[PDB]
């Protein structure tokens, strides 16, 4: 299937308490695999996946003086939308990229992004064709004509093309017993009581990668989506994921409905009821 | 903009006293970013605690994951708690094993 | 990996 490479980067002014923390965050599909963070100790880009140990000194040097230079650069857009916006020096501000690109199972490019937001509103982002920026308000028109003139759009587009998709397929080469792995969903059923005899029944899913799943209750053949309380799809610490979904049931009806699990990892998905 | 997290407190396997195993707080749909998260065991800061996994989703809400190492035995109790601007208060969330 | 971003 696809692949994605990600940086999620975040810098949050702090005035009155020093400069700007500054992190950038990189994932390969749903694994976190480098990071820099400002505020550690002695600032650097780092491993956050075992298999990035087959990368050398050399791409632990450029990626932290990257890492450095963009950290700068934030400063600088930080100060600068403080004019754009006409706010004081007083306030906490936040802006947000998320950068990166997918490729097919080929290795090909499929897609290519690159979407800012400044306290939490969209800001600027490369449209699909990447040649041309949609700015979300007159603030970032301001933006998208500086980046017009310096030739920005075809810098970036360079890059999604070119160091992206060549470097994802590296992380892919080199990470494949982590990234190309299937870790199949574990499941089980928990019951529990409510006012009114009626009775939650809560679908478990444990222990699977990649992230992508469906879970969902059934009664007598259908879906039941609307009266589900579920969870987000959420890490679990080691690198796999786990979700949840409930529905609330007549007591003495529980057998009558099932939990139905959908996933890469499961030749037929599961059923599965609670066990009394 | 503000938005309130969601804190979610969770075991990477069953628990199984005596057995190790990993507790996650999730904590997510938040803005602004600025935020302390703290895992507690009966009362007490766990010192080791790992932060991983910070994201944001498509409307910009920040996500992060604290994690840590434990052996569950059948009197501890542990919990989560979080200090954000969008709530007057510290709120705690407790891992309930039965959940 | 990472790109070297322009300033706003």
């Amino acid at each position: 299937g696809p692949h994605s490479l990600r940086y999620f980067v975040t810098a949050v002014s702090r005035p009155g308490l020093g400069e700007p923390r500054y992190m950038e965050v990189g994932y390969v599909d749903d694994t976190e695999f480098v990071r820099f963070d400002s505020d550690a100790e002695n600032p650097r880009y780092e491993p956050r996946a075992r298999w990035m140990e087959q990368e050398g000194p050399e791409y632990w040097e450029r990626e932290t003086q990257k890492a450095k230079g963009n950290e700068q650069s934030f400063r600088v857009d930080l100060r600068t939308l403080l004019g754009y916006y006409n706010q004081s020096k007083g306030g906490s501000h936040t802006i947000q990229v998320i950068s990166g690109c997918e490729v097919g199972s080929d290795g090909r490019l499929l897609r290519g992004y690159q979407q800012y937001a400044y306290d939490g509103c969209d800001y600027i982002a490369l449209n699909e064709d990447l040649k041309t920026w949609t700015a979300a308000d007159m603030a970032a028109l301001i933006t998208k004509h500086k980046w017009e003139q310096a030739g920005e759009a075809e810098r970036l587009r360079a890059y999604l093309e070119g160091t992206c998709v060549e470097w994802l397929r590296r992380y892919l080469k080199n990470g494949n017993a982590t990234l190309l792995r299937t870790d199949s969903p574990k499941a089980h059923v928990t019951h529990h009581s409510r006012p009114e005899d009626k009775v939650t029944l809560r679908c478990w899913a444990l222990g699977f990668y990649p992230a992508d799943i469906t879970l969902t209750w059934q009664l007598n053949g259908e879906e039941l989506i609307q009266d589900m309380e579920l969870v987000e799809t959420r890490p679990a610490g080691d690198g796999t994921f786990q979700k949840w979904a409930s529905v609330v049931v007549p007591l003495g009806k529980e057998q009558y409905y099932t939990c139905h699990v959908y996933h890469q990892g499961l030749p037929e998905p599961l059923t599965l009821r609670w066990e009394p | 903009i503000q938005k309130t997290p969601q804190i979610q407190v969770y075991s990477r396997h069953p628990p199984e006293n005596g057995k190790p195993n990993i507790l996650n707080c999730y904590v997510t749909q938040f803005h602004p970013p600025h935020i302390e998260i703290q895992m507690l065991k009966n009362g007490k800061k766990i010192p080791k605690v790992e932060m991983s996994d910070m994201s944001f989703s498509k409307d910009w809400s920040f996500y992060i994951l604290a994690h840590t190492e434990f052996t569950p035995t059948e009197t501890d109790t542990y919990a989560c708690r979080v200090k954000h601007d969008s709530m007057a208060e510290p709120k705690t969330v407790y891992w309930d094993r039965d959940m | 990996a990472v790109y070297n971003f322009a300033t706003m």
